[PDB]
RNA sequence: UUCCAGGCAU
C-alpha cells in the first residue's frame, strides 16, 4: 500500500533527504 | 568536560594499584565527584552514563536523541539481561586495602571531551623583566614574560 | 612540565635509607618508621602481619601524600620486647607465608590442563 | 594433607587466565599480591624509538607510543638487567633487546605494519626474551600502522627491563578479578535498593562455592575474610601462571629487602 | 509535512505515505525520488514566521490524530490531540535545535542552562576538524590521538557528521568520593 | 585513527583484534556485540575500545605522499 | 579501689530501630522499685533484643576486683569483670531531678545515649564519666 | 586608574588551581618551576650565610 | 567549524540593551537554537540558527 | 577581589605539578572551584613587608569575618557529606581501623581511647574518634527540633571538654555557621588552633570516607512507583483546580481582588494553584526517599542540593516564566503555533509536568528555554551593576 | 608597541 500512515521512525528519513539536497551550509551558499 | 558543561580539571593522577575496582577487574579511566549533580540537576549525565554501559555490552549506538520512548525504565532492563546492577552501580574494593567499599558507585562509560587549555599553557610566573616604555611598569601578557 | 621523574617512584635517589626510625616521644616505647620509595603494596600488608603480634601494643600507617611515595609506620609494643623485631618477625610471617603460599599455587598448577 | 597456610585451588585455567580460589589468608595479603602483579612485575618492552625515515600518516612519537605497548617477550627477563644497572654506557645486550622495521607501500593496495615485522639485531643471548608475542589468528599480530604507494618507514628499537610503575607498557598484569564474602556476611557493603536488596543485585558465580546465609542466625561479627575468587589473565610477555608467581615472588622479595635494611641498619654505629 | 484533510476515506493526515517513504529510501539505497520533488509534490512547504503565525502544528505526526481504547507508567506525559484544525506536522521536534544542542544526549532531562554550557564548550575542545591537516599550514590546531565515535548518540549527528569525525572518548567514569582530590 | 594498541582501562592487547573484528561482519555476517564476544572482548573496558575506535587512517592514507 | 555501683534487672518495655539498619534504643521497668525506669540505645547487631527480656544492668568505674591507654587482646589470662555479655562504656552527662527524689541521669557512650530513675544511686552513682556498663542473659 | 591606582607588578605568579586535602589551611602548594622563578632578596647575615651559601 | 558556519550577529543600542532583544521569543520556535548562545556580554544578541 | 578576604597570606610549601594546591576550606572565601579557574600570587620583599602578611594577612586570622561576625570558612563538600556518615550512632569501626584513623591526626596524644564496646567485639563509634580531633574545653549546646537531651533522632549537639556527646554533625556543626563548631575553637582557642582542626577533620573523615566510599546516580532520582503516580494525580487534580477557576472566569463570575484586572486577579490563583502543588510533588518524593539515597544524603549533610533540586529531578518540574509572567502570547493569542488560539491553560502558558527524569516535551522543552535564557540574561546584567555599585 | 575584533572564566 504506497499510500499508508507515516510512523516517527519514519521522518527521520525525509530529514535525510533534506540534508542530502540543501546541506549543513544551506545558507551561505544560495 | 563532559556534554552538559560537566567542567572540571584534572586533581592527581592515580594507577591501578590506588584505583578502586569492581570484581570484574575493570576500573575507571575517570573519577568524578558525586557533588556536581544534585545541584546542576543534570540527570542526562547519570542517563547517558547507563544507557553508554549498555550499548557497550551489547553494542548498539545507544540512542541518546532528542525526545523518544527511551526510559530509565527500559534501559535499566536491558542493564539487568547483562547481570549489572539495574540502575548501573556496582560494589567496589578500596585499591588500597582491597576492602570493599561500603558504598556502590555509579561505575559506567560516558563520553568526555578535552578542551584545549592545558595547565602547562598557563602557568605564569615572573620576578621582575620587561618593562614598558612609556609607563616603566612591568609588561603585559605572559607571552612576552609580563607580569 | 614540572612533572616528577617517573622512576622517582622506587628509585631511592642519593642518600634515602630505606627506612628511618624516630623513636615516638608522645608514647612510651613506641616508634616511627619512614619508608622510602614504598607504599600500600607494602605498608598496609606489614600493617595487617604486625597487627597480629599479640605483644604489639599499637601498629597503623599513612601516606603522606599521594605526591611522595612514601609512608610512616607506626610500632608500640609490651615494654622489655623492642618493636623493630615485632617488625622483623611480622615481615618473616610474610615471607615464609607467601613462600609456602607459592609452593602451593605451582602444586595446583603442574597438576591442570586446558588447550588455548 | 599438608603446607602451613594460605593455600591455593586452581579452580579453571587457560594459557590467558589463572581463575583460581585462592584462601585462607589476610585480604591485606591477597590485595598486596594483586597489585604487585599489575604494578612491580618486572618486563620488557621498547622504550627508545630512532626514526630514520617515516612517510606515514601517523606521526613519529604516534608510532614510538604503540611501539612501547607492542608486548614483549620476557620469560627470562630475570637474565637481562636494567640499563641503568649495567656498566655499559647507554645499553648493551646484558640489558637490552634491539629490534628494527621497515615497510614500503608496494602493493599498490594498503600495506600493513605488525608487530610480527620486528627484527631482533641484537644477541638474544640465547633466551626467551624480545619476541613479540603474537596471539593473531593468522600470526600478523598487533597492526602498527599502514600506508600507501611510496611511503616508507626505517626505525630501530630498543627494549629495557622496566615495571608497570615507571610506565603501563610495561604491565605484565593486564586486569584482575577479586572477590570475597560473595553473600556480604561480614556486610563490607550496605546493598543500595529500591525494593528487595536480593532482586535489584544480581547475585555472582562465587556464590555456589560459599554457604548462603540461613536467617535465624544472629551476626557473625567474629567474621574475618579468607577465600578469595581472583581471575589473574595476562597479555602474553609472561605466562599466566608467572605473572601470578613472580607476583607471588616479587612481593617476598621487597617484604625481606625491609629486613635487609633492619641488618644493615644495625651493624651500623661505629 | 502538509497536513490537509485530504482524506476521503479518514480525516486529516499527512499529505505523505509510507509510500513516498518507501520511495525515497529508494534512493538512500542507491544514492531518484529528491527532496525537491516532495516540495514540488505539494508534500510539504517552507514556513517562514509570518505565515506561521496562522496555521496549527501537531507535534508527533501520528500520536496527535487518530482516536482512543492507560498510558505508560515509564514514559513522560505528553498534551493530547486537540482540535483537527491542524495545517501542518512537525518533521521532527529534535529540529529547533542547533549544532551544539544537537549532539547533546537526552538534552531533554538537564536544567535548562546546562545545555547552553555545552553549547559553548563543544566550540573548546579538541578533535579532528577535518582530515587533511596533514596538509594544513594553519597556526595553531590540536587532534586527539585515538578519537572515540560516542557510545550514547543523537540522529542529529547522522547529519552532522559526528561518528566520522568525534570530538572526545568514551571513558568509564566511576561517580565516588575516594582521596578527596 | 589506526587500532588503539591495547586496551585504556585493562590495556589488554586489543591491536591485532582490529581486522577480525571487521571481518566478523563484512562477511561473517554477525553483529557488533556478538563479534566482540567472540574476539574475546569481555568486560565493556576493551569493549567499547573497538566498538568505538574509528580507523580514520583510511580515509588519511588516500592522500598522497 | 574497685567497687560496684549500681545492680538490678530489668525487663523490655520494647525495642524500636527508628531508621536505624544496626542500633535500637529501647526501655524497661525495674523488678524492685517501680519508679526505677531504664532507657538505653543498643548495638542490636552485636546483642539481638526481644520484647521483655530479664537483663541484669551493672554499672561501676572500675577493673575487676584488684584512665589511660586501652591494652588490645592479652587479658585473655587477666581478670575479668566481664561476667557478662553486653559492656559497653561512655560517660554522663546530666544529673536531673524529675521531682520529689525521682532523679534521672544520662549517661553517653561516645554515640549512645542512655537515661536511669529512682533515688537510690545516692552514695553509688558518681558524676564521674568513667562508668563501665553491664548486660547479660 | 589604570597606572596608579593599579599597576603589573614583578614578583607574581599565576596558574590552575586544584584542592588538595593534605595541605593545612594556610598552605599554598606552589609548583616547583616558580620556586625557580620568583626570587626573594634576603640579606647576608652571620645566621644564614652559611645556608645562604649553600644556595647560591 | 559548522556552529560557527551558521551564526546570528544583532548590533545593540550602544549599551546593555536588557529587554526585548537578549530575551528568547515565541517567534523563534524551530528557527534558532533556544540552548546554543554565548554566556553573559552578548547574551542572546548572537544566535544560532 | 571584593573581599578582605579574597587575598590572603599562605604557607609556601614547594611541590611538584603545575597546579597552585590550596587547602579547602580556604575554597569558598577567595570564591574559587577547580573548572579550570587559575588564581594569582604575590612574593613580599621586605623583612618587614612579609611581616605585614604574617601578622595581618594569613588565613588562620582571617578565619572569621568582622562582614557578618561569623567565621567564613568552614568544612565543606567531601568532608562535610563525611563527616555526618562517620558520626551517626549507627556507625561503628573496629580497632584496625580506628589505630590508622588515630594515628592521621597530627597532635593525637598517642593515647588510644576506650572502646564505647568492649562486649563482644570491641568497637568504635565515628564521633567517638572524630572527637580527637576537636580540643579541649570546647563546649557546644545545639537543640533542632525534637532535640532532649537525650536527642532520639539525634537532632541537637552536645560536645563537653571537646568530646562529641551525642547527635549527627554536618553543616550546622561543622559548616561556617555562627553558633558553630568552628567558631568557637577559633575564638575559646586561637586563630592558630582552629586553623589547625580544619586539618585535623579534615584528614581523619576523609581518610574514613575514603574507605567508606560515596556516589549518586539516577537510581537517586527515581521515586517509589506508586508514591509516583500519587503526584501524577496531585497534578491533574490541580489541572481541574484551575480549569474550573477558568470557567468559573470564562463567565465573568470572579471578584476582582482590589487593586486587581479581572485578568490579574485570574492569572494570581492559576500560578498559585500549580506550584501549590507543584511543591507538595517535591516532598512527596521527599521523604519518600530512604535515608539511604544519595542524593538525599548530601541534602542532608549540607553539601549541595536542597528540597527543591530533588523534586525537579524526581518528582514534578515547574511553571516556566519570564517576568513573573508565564510564557505569553507572542504568538497572537497562543504560545507556539502548536496551539489553539486564546489558550490559558497550564499546557500552554508553560508549565513542566514531567520531570527530568521523565523528560521534557518539545513545548516544556522550549518553554522552560525562554524562562532560562531569563536568568542567563540579567545574570550578565546584575553581575555589571554590581561590579560597580562595588567600586 | 598601536588600533579594531573575537574568545575564556560552570
Ligand atoms: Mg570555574
Ligand atoms: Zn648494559
Ligand atoms: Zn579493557
Amino acid at each position: 500500500d504506497e499510500s499508508a500512515p507515516i510512523t516517527a521512525e519514519d521522518s527521520w528519513a525525509v530529514i535525510s533527504a533534506f540534508f542530502r539536497e540543501k546541506g549543513l551550509v544551506s545558507q551561505q551558499l544560495d | 568536560a563532559s556534554r552538559h558543561g560537566q567542567k572540571g580539571t584534572i586533581g592527581i593522577t592515580y594507577r591501578r594499584e590506588d584505583m578502586p575496582f569492581t570484581a570484574e577487574g575493570i576500573v575507571p579511566d575517570l573519577i568524578i565527584n558525586p557533588h556536581a549533580i544534585p545541584s546542576r540537576m543534570t540527570v542526562a549525565h547519570l542517563i547517558e552514563c547507563l544507557l553508554s554501559k549498555v550499548a557497550a555490552l551489547s553494542g548498539n549506538e545507544g540512542d541518546a536523541s532528542p525526545f523518544t520512548d527511551i526510559t530509565v525504565e527500559g534501559i535499566s532492563k536491558l542493564l539487568r539481561e547483562h547481570g549489572y546492577q539495574s540502575r548501573g552501580f556496582e560494589v567496589m574494593y578500596n585499591g588500597h586495602t582491597g576492602k570493599k567499599l561500603m558504598a556502590q558507585i555509579f561505575f559506567g562509560p560516558t563520553y568526555y571531551q578535552r578542551l584545549r587549555h592545558m595547565v602547562d599553557d598557563k602557568i605564569h610566573a615572573r620576578a621582575r623583566g620587561p618593562m614598558q616604555v612609556l609607563t616603566r611598569q612591568p609588561v603585559e601578557g605572559r607571552s612576552r614574560d609580563g607580569g | 612540565m614540572n612533572a616528577p621523574d617517573r622512576f622517582e617512584l622506587f628509585l631511592l635517589g642519593e642518600g634515602e635509607s630505606k627506612l628511618k626510625i624516630d623513636p615516638d616521644t608522645k608514647a612510651p616505647n613506641a616508634v616511627v618508621i619512614t619508608f622510602e620509595k614504598e607504599d600500600h603494596t607494602l605498608g598496609n600488608l606489614i600493617r595487617a602481619e604486625l597487627l597480629n603480634d599479640r605483644k604489639v601494643l599499637f601498629a597503623a600507617y599513612k601516606v603522606e601524600h599521594p605526591f611522595f611515595a612514601r609512608f610512616k609506620l607506626r610500632i608500640q609494643t609490651t615494654e622489655g620486647y623492642d618493636p623493630k623485631d615485632a617488625l622483623k618477625n611480622a615481615c618473616n610471617s610474610i615471607i615464609n607465608k607467601l613462600g609456602a603460599l607459592k609452593t602451593n599455587f605451582e602444586t595446583e598448577w603442574n597438576l591442570q590442563t586446558l588447550a588455548a | 594433607m599438608s603446607e602451613e597456610g594460605p593455600q591455593v585451588k586452581i579452580r579453571e585455567a587457560s594459557k590467558d587466565n589463572v581463575d583460581f580460589i585462592l584462601s585462607n589468608v589476610d585480604l591485606a595479603m591477597a590485595n598486596s599480591l594483586r597489585r604487585v602483579m599489575i604494578a612491580e612485575i618486572p618486563t620488557l618492552a621498547i622504550d627508545s624509538v630512532e626514526v630514520e625515515t617515516n612517510t606515514t600518516v601517523l606521526a613519529d612519537e604516534f608510532i614510538a607510543h604503540r611501539l612501547g605497548l607492542i608486548p614483549l617477550q620476557s620469560m627470562d627477563i630475570e637474565q637481562l638487567e636494567y640499563s641503568r644497572d649495567c656498566f655499559c654506557e647507554d645499553h648493551c645486550d646484558k640489558c637490552s633487546v634491539v629490534l628494527t622495521l621497515q615497510a614500503f607501500g608496494e602493493s599498490e593496495s594498503t600495506t600493513n605494519v605488525y608487530s610480527k615485522d620486528l627484527v631482533i639485531v641484537s644477541n638474544l643471548m640465547g633466551r626467551n626474551i624480545g619476541h613479540p608475542i603474537i596471539q593473531d589468528k593468522e600470526g600478523n599480530g598487533v597492526l602498527i600502522c599502514k600506508l600507501r604507494k611510496g611511503q616508507e618507514l626505517k626505525l630501530t628499537c630498543v627494549a629495557k627491563k622496566g615495571i608497570a610503575k615507571e610506565h603501563a607498557k610495561w604491565g605484565p598484569a593486564a586486569a584482575i578479578e577479586f572477590e570475597y564474602d560473595p553473600w556480604n556476611k561480614l556486610k563490607h557493603t550496605d546493598y543500595w535498593y529500591e525494593q528487595d536488596s536480593a532482586k535489584e543485585w544480581p547475585q555472582s558465580k562465587n556464590c555456589e562455592y560459599e554457604d548462603p546465609p540461613n536467617e535465624g542466625d544472629p551476626f557473625d561479627y567474629k567474621a574475618q575474610a579468607d577465600t578469595f575468587y581472583m581471575n589473574v589473565e595476562s597479555v602474553g610477555s609472561i605466562p599466566v601462571d608467572q605473572v601470578v608467581v613472580r607476583g607471588i615472588d616479587t612481593l617476598q622479595k621487597k617484604v625481606a629487602s625491609i629486613l635487609l635494611a633492619l641488618t644493615q641498619m644495625d651493624q651500623d654505629k661505629v | 509535512f502538509i497536513v490537509e484533510d485530504d482524506e476521503s476515506l479518514g480525516h486529516k493526515e499527512l499529505k505523505v505515505r509510507k509510500g513516498h517513504i518507501a520511495k525515497l529510501m529508494a534512493t538512500e539505497y542507491q544514492d531518484e525520488y529528491t527532496w525537491s520533488s516532495l516540495l514540488n509534490e505539494g508534500l510539504v512547504e517552507y514556513i517562514d514566521a509570518e505565515e506561521e503565525e496562522s496555521i496549527l502544528i501537531a507535534m508527533q505526526p501520528e500520536d496527535l490524530e487518530p482516536a482512543e481504547a492507560d498510558v505508560d507508567p515509564a514514559k513522560r506525559i505528553r498534551v493530547s490531540h486537540h482540535a483537527t484544525t491542524f495545517t501542518h506536522c512537525e518533521i521532527h521536534p529534535s529540529m529547533i535545535l542547533g549544532v551544539a544542542a544537537s549532539i547533546i544526549p537526552f538534552p531533554d532531562h538537564n536544567q535548562s542552562p546546562r545545555n547552553t554550557y555545552q553549547s559553548a564548550m563543544g566550540k573548546q575542545a579538541m578533535g579532528v576538524f577535518l582530515t587533511n591537516y596533514n596538509v594544513r599550514m594553519d597556526t595553531m590546531a590540536n587532534i586527539l590521538y585515538y578519537p572515540q565515535k560516542p557510545l550514547g548518540t543523537t540522529r542529529a549527528m547522522e547529519y552532522l557528521k559526528f561518528r566520522e569525525l568525534p570530538a572526545g572518548q568514551n571513558a568509564i567514569v566511576a561517580i565516588a568520593c575516594y582521596s578527596g582530590y | 585513527m589506526i587500532v588503539p594498541v591495547r586496551c585504556f582501562s585493562c590495556g589488554k592487547v586489543v591491536g591485532d583484534k582490529w581486522e577480525s573484528y571487521l571481518n566478523l561482519l563484512q562477511e561473517d555476517e554477525l553483529d557488533e556485540g556478538t563479534a566482540l564476544s567472540r574476539l574475546g572482548l569481555k568486560r565493556y573496558c576493551c569493549r567499547r575500545m573497538i566498538l568505538t575506535h574509528v580507523d580514520l587512517i583510511e580515509k588519511f592514507l588516500r592522500y598522497n605522499p | 579501689m574497685s567497687n560496684t555501683l549500681f545492680d538490678d534487672i530489668f525487663q523490655v518495655s520494647e525495642v524500636d530501630p527508628g531508621r536505624y539498619n544496626k542500633v535500637c534504643r529501647i526501655e524497661a521497668a525495674s523488678t524492685t522499685q517501680d519508679q526505677c525506669k531504664l532507657t538505653l540505645d543498643i548495638n542490636v547487631e552485636l546483642f539481638p533484643v526481644a520484647a521483655q527480656d530479664s537483663l541484669t544492668v551493672t554499672i561501676a568505674s572500675s577493673l575487676n576486683l584488684e584512665t589511660r591507654s586501652w591494652r588490645p587482646p592479652q587479658a585473655g589470662d587477666r581478670s575479668l569483670a566481664d561476667d557478662y555479655d553486653y559492656v559497653m562504656y561512655g560517660t554522663a552527662y546530666k544529673f536531673e531531678e524529675v521531682s520529689k527524689d525521682l532523679i534521672a541521669v544520662y549517661y553517653s557512650f561516645g554515640g549512645l545515649l542512655m537515661r536511669l530513675e529512682g533515688n537510690y544511686r545516692n552514695l553509688n552513682n558518681l558524676k564521674q564519666e568513667n562508668a563501665y556498663l553491664l548486660i547479660r542473659r | 586608574r589604570g597606572n596608579l591606582m593599579g599597576k603589573r607588578v614583578d614578583f607574581s605568579a599565576r596558574t590552575v588551581i586544584s584542592g588538595d586535602p593534605n595541605l593545612e589551611l594556610d598552605q599554598v602548594g606552589v609548583p616547583k618551576s616558580i620556586a625557580k622563578t620568583l626570587t626573594y632578596p634576603e640579606v647576608v647575615t652571620p645566621y644564614n650565610i652559611d645556608r645562604l651559601t649553600q644556595l647560591v | 567549524t559548522l556552529s560557527h558556519l551558521r551564526r546570528t550577529n544583532t548590533p545593540i543600542g550602544r549599551d546593555g540593551k536588557l529587554a526585548k532583544p537578549r530575551q528568547l521569543h515565541n517567534t523563534h520556535w524551530g528557527l534558532v537554537c533556544p540552548a546554543e548562545t554565548p554566556e553573559g556580554q552578548a547574551c542572546g544578541l548572537v544566535k544560532n540558527l | 577581589s571584593l573581599h578582605k578576604m579574597s587575598m590572603m597570606a599562605h604557607r609556601v610549601k614547594v611541590i611538584p605539578y603545575s597546579t597552585f594546591r590550596l587547602n579547602l576550606s580556604v575554597t569558598s572565601p577567595y570564591n574559587a572551584d577547580f573548572d579550570g579557574d587559575e588564581m594569582n600570587l604575590h612574593v613580599p620583599q621586605s623583612e618587614e613587608t612579609r611581616a605585614e602578611l604574617s601578622q595581618l594577612c594569613a588565613v588562620p586570622l582571617q578565619i572569621v569575618s568582622p562582614q557578618s561576625n561569623k567565621p567564613c570558612m568552614g568544612i565543606v563538600q567531601d568532608t562535610l557529606c563525611g563527616i555526618r556518615k562517620l558520626t551517626l550512632r549507627d556507625t561503628f569501626i573496629e580497632l584496625d581501623q580506628v589505630l590508622n584513623m588515630l594515628y592521621w591526626v597530627p597532635d593525637w596524644d598517642g593515647v588510644i581511647p576506650t572502646p564505647a564496646i568492649i562486649k563482644p567485639k570491641p568497637l568504635w563509634s565515628g564521633k567517638q574518634i572524630l572527637s580527637v580531633a576537636i580540643p579541649n574545653g570546647i563546649h557546644l549546646q545545639r537543640f533542632d527540633e525534637g532535640t532532649t537531651l537525650l536527642s532520639p533522632k539525634d537532632n541537637g549537639m552536645l560536645i563537653i571538654d571537646g568530646q562529641i556527646i551525642f547527635g549527627v554533625v554536618e553543616k550546622k556543626t561543622v559548616g561556617s555557621s555562627n553558633g558553630g563548631l568552628i567558631h568557637v575553637v577559633t575564638r575559646e582557642k586561637g586563630p592558630q588552633v582552629c586553623a589547625k582542626l580544619f586539618g585535623n577533620i579534615q584528614k581523619v573523615v576523609n581518610f574514613w570516607l575514603l574507605h567508606n566510599g560515596f556516589s549518586t546516580g539516577i537510581g537517586d532520582t527515581i521515586a517509589d512507583g506508586p508514591t509516583m503516580r500519587e503526584i501524577t494525580e496531585t497534578i491533574a487534580e490541580a489541572k481541574k483546580k484551575v480549569l474550573d477557576v477558568t470557567k468559573e472566569a470564562q463567565a465573568n463570575l470572579l471578584t476582582a481582588k482590589h487593586g486587581m484586572t479581572l485578568r490579574e486577579s485570574f492569572e494570581d490563583n492559576v500560578v498559585r494553584f500549580l506550584n501549590e502543588a507543584r511543591d507538595k510533588a517535591g516532598r512527596l518524593a521527599e521523604v519518600n526517599l530512604k535515608d539511604l539515597n544519595n542524593v538525599k544524603q548530601m541534602v542532608m549533610a549540607g553539601s549541595k542540593g536542597s528540597f527543591i533540586n530533588i523534586a525537579q529531578m524526581s518528582a514534578c518540574v515547574g511553571q516556566q516564566s519570564v517576568e513573573g509572567k508565564r510564557i505569553a502570547f507572542g504568538f497572537v493569542d497562543r504560545t507556539l503555533p502548536h496551539f489553539s488560539k486564546d489558550d490559558y491553560s497550564p499546557e500552554s502558558k508553560g508549565f513542566v509536568e514531567n520531570s527530568y527524569l521523565r523528560g521534557l516535551t518539545p513545548q516544556e522543552f522550549f518553554f522552560h528555554a525562554m524562562g532560562g535564557r531569563e536568568g542567563l540574561i540579567d545574570t550578565a546584567v546584575k553581575t555589571a551593576e554590581t561590579g560597580y555599585i562595588q567600586r
